[PDB]
């Protein structure tokens, strides 16, 4: 499931702006 | 409205062209807790010594910020954050320098990031996800009349008040900009295509960043999500967006045009502006007007344990708040 994608994602955490 | 919003403008336009300035000192104020951290500072929890308000107030070192090349951004920020007035926007109650240090003092919005709320539930039912989406709707109204484009929306930046209502943060890239800019700035997964392909783009960017933030709140992640940014750029460009089996026929139809790469067809961009998306079907039971008024009943309110509970944020480590014995970019920060 894309949810399961999701979660296993390095990308769950705060997100960090790119300057 | 267009009354409303004239009059908007002109008390902007004032602030804007004289800012407030040194308003405060640093031992005015008492430090508790750390509550958020950034590339080149931290947000504190703090109390007023001379009347016991809590705030929250954002730390800059001044130093970390020129090494960014974020000195124009961090001047743009202060200023267009004490000059605007708006019901869902973190008020900046007084800002200040020091030696080492750049000060912005706002009020403290208790109930914490939309972020975490989302995360720990999952995803917001439409019903709620439109909700915050209104008040969003409405904001970028009021900043977009101004000149104003936001570029940093995603719910790290959105805290819930204690009535439930959205308090939007961080100006760090907001840009007061009559023509087309060009910076690439933002979060990854928010960015429209065209920053992405360096195009020069408006504020269609913020209408889009409203698509991806809609699709977030309803389905518990992004509408472009991979484990490198680079990678999420890729499917950006791409555009090609799938919906959850839950999302209602109205909710896609609305994200189907934010999530427009086509500037003439971009819902927020057209001639008919933002009442193509208050028009919308998805919102139909909404009432903008009680919104505004905050006379609607929020579908979630914080649990708070008292003044200056901060059960609703995370920890962070605690360093400390060192001020140098030598000015540092005196000149860089002449203006804040
Ligand atoms: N993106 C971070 C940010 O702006 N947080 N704002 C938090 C905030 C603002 C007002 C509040 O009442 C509360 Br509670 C939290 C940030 C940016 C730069 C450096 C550190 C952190």
């Amino acid at each position: 499931t894309t949810y399961a994608d999701f979660i296993a994602s390095g990308r769950t955490g705060r997100r960090n702006a790119i300057h | 409205v267009k009354e409303f919003l004239a009059k908007a403008k002109e008390d902007f336009l004032k602030k804007w062209e004289s800012p407030a300035q040194n308003t405060a000192h640093l031992d005015q104020f008492e430090r508790i807790k750390t509550l958020g951290t950034g590339s080149f500072g931290r947000v504190m929890l703090v109390k007023h010594k001379e009347t016991g308000n809590h705030y929250a107030m954002k730390i800059l070192d001044k130093q970390k910020v020129v090494k960014l090349k974020q000195i124009e951004h961090t001047l743009n920020e202060k200023r267009i954050l004490q000059a605007v007035n708006f019901p869902f926007l973190v008020k900046l109650e007084f800002s200040f320098k020091d030696n080492s240090n750049l000060y912005m003092v706002m009020e403290y919005v208790p109930g914490g990031e939309m972020f975490s709320h989302l995360r720990r539930i999952g995803r917001f039912s439409e019903p709620h996800a439109r909700f915050y989406a209104a008040q969003i709707v409405l904001t970028f109204e009021y900043l977009h009349s101004l000149d104003l484009i936001y570029r940093d929306l995603k719910p790290e930046n959105l805290l819930i008040d204690q009535q439930g209502y959205i308090q939007v943060t961080d100006f760090g890239f907001a840009k007061r900009v009559k023509g087309r800019t060009w910076t690439l700035c933002g979060t990854p997964e928010y960015l429209a295509p065209e920053i992405i392909l360096s195009k020069g783009y408006n504020k269609a960017v913020d209408w889009w960043a409203l698509g991806v933030l809609i699709y977030e709140m309803a389905a518990g992640y992004p509408p472009f999500f991979a484990d490198q940014p680079i990678q999420i750029y890729e499917k950006i460009v791409s555009g090609k967006v799938r919906f959850p089996s839950h999302f209602s026929s109205d909710l896609k139809d609305l994200l189907r045009n934010l999530l427009q790469v086509d500037l003439t067809k971009r819902f927020g961009n057209l001639k008919n502006g933002v009442n193509d998306i208050k028009n919308h079907k998805w919102f139909a039971t909404t009432d903008w007007i009680a919104i505004y008024q905050r006379k609607v009943e929020a579908p979630f309110i914080p649990k708070f344990k008292g003044p200056g509970d901060t059960s609703n944020f995370d920890d962070y480590e605690e360093e400390e708040i060192r001020v140098s014995i030598n000015e540092k970019c005196g000149k860089e920060f002449s203006e804040f």
